């Protein structure tokens, strides 16, 4: 996981 | 029961991620517990690819000394020896 | 703290039109911040490639948001300026076919960038789900070699590529 | 006081002892002769890596050792501990990957690869410098990669194998 959030 | 027949690989990898989980069928079943691990998790174990007796290698499983050592598999042996690497 | 990877393009846009809110998948959840952008003035942006993220989640971002975010890599920014100089000043004057090339050559190369974006197929999935149930999953990108394989948000992908998902699983027999 | 950094892992094979760097550069190979050439036909390996210089074009990549890495005082070498951990990463997939995969992999490598050697092969000399130690440097536009990329190669070489590119050039 991690995004740019 | 129990012996170890090899270790096949070594690792560093969320601690856990060890065990009946981690086989290849189980893994491409509910996925890989390692998954996404990297060294700034605090799981961090060495973890060894351990190929079992009397299972062929779809049945390998990465284990830890803690964990080789509560299942009271037989040829730890084989652990010593595999800790043996130096520069 | 972030570290600029690659300089992939460079534009002209809506101020304020950077950041988060300009990723494909947010504008594609959102709409483009830099929408339909043209009488509007400007601001140069440049499109960065971060490092340890995919292509999938560039950024446009102006020297002063990236200056503004203490991102690693600025030495890169004057680089890529400095190179953007030298080959217009080396086209200033150029065939009108040493332009075609140029112009076409660099829409390959335009069009092949936007690929890596694209999963090619997913190779593996995680023991663990969000609370919302999605597993992460392992992307192989469209026009990069394995090496550049990386796990992606189950969540996020599944809002694009829910086939690779849905192939992946059907694989499974 | 100077030092090249690695800025991309291009590929690793198993290969001669001392069949690394300089004399592995596609244009030196083709010069004299490829150090790695004969290999395992026995004799002691070597796991090497083929680097990306920062600065430079793929035209000038080399094989290298996690050693002469470091024998060479290299920046980026934090990059190395990346490849490695995902090489075995994969390679370890691989035992595993059913048949449908392994092809997959197969054809998406292959590919790959042969991007990843066009970088070396100018596509159209761009620019000219005009201070020859007897020829003049050349600015090339490389195939498959943007014009960002375009690098000051010396001349001479770029002759040696783009005569066309550089005889074309050459309006007038």
């Amino acid at each position: 996981a991690r995004t740019k959030q | 029961f129990e012996t170890i027949e090899r270790f096949m690989d070594c690792r560093i990898g969320r601690k856990g991620a060890t065990g009946a989980t981690t086989t290849i069928y189980a893994v491409e079943a509910d996925g890989d517990p390692n998954a996404g691990f990297e060294k700034n998790k605090e799981p961090g174990e060495i973890q060894y690819l351990i190929k079992w007796k009397g299972w062929s290698h779809i049945h390998n499983t990465w284990e830890t000394e803690e964990t080789l050592k509560q299942q009271n598999v037989r040829g730890m042996k084989k652990l010593d020896n595999y800790k043996k690497k130096d520069q | 703290f972030e570290t600029i990877e690659r300089f992939m393009d460079c534009r002209i846009g809506r101020k304020g039109a950077t950041g988060a809110t300009t990723t494909i998948y947010a504008v594609e959840a959102d709409g483009d911040p830099n929408a339909g952008f043209e009488k509007e003035p400007g601001e140069i942006q440049y499109l960065i490639k971060w490092k340890g993220w995919s292509h999938i989640h560039n950024t446009w971002e102006t020297e002063e948001t990236l200056k503004q975010q203490n991102v690693r890599g600025m030495k890169k920014l004057d680089n890529y300026k400095k190179k953007d100089q030298e080959t217009k000043r080396w086209l200033k004057n150029a065939s009108p076919e040493d332009v075609e090339y140029y112009n076409c050559q660099q829409e390959l190369t335009d069009d092949l960038h936007k690929q890596y974006q694209i999963v090619g197929r997913i190779i593996a999935h995680s023991n663990q789900k969000s609370a919302a149930g999605y597993p992460d999953y392992y992307c192989k990108w469209q026009g990069l070699p394995y090496s550049e394989c990386s796990w992606e948000d189950g969540a996020l992908i599944s809002k694009k590529f829910q086939a690779c998902i849905d192939e992946y699983f059907s694989r499974k027999k």
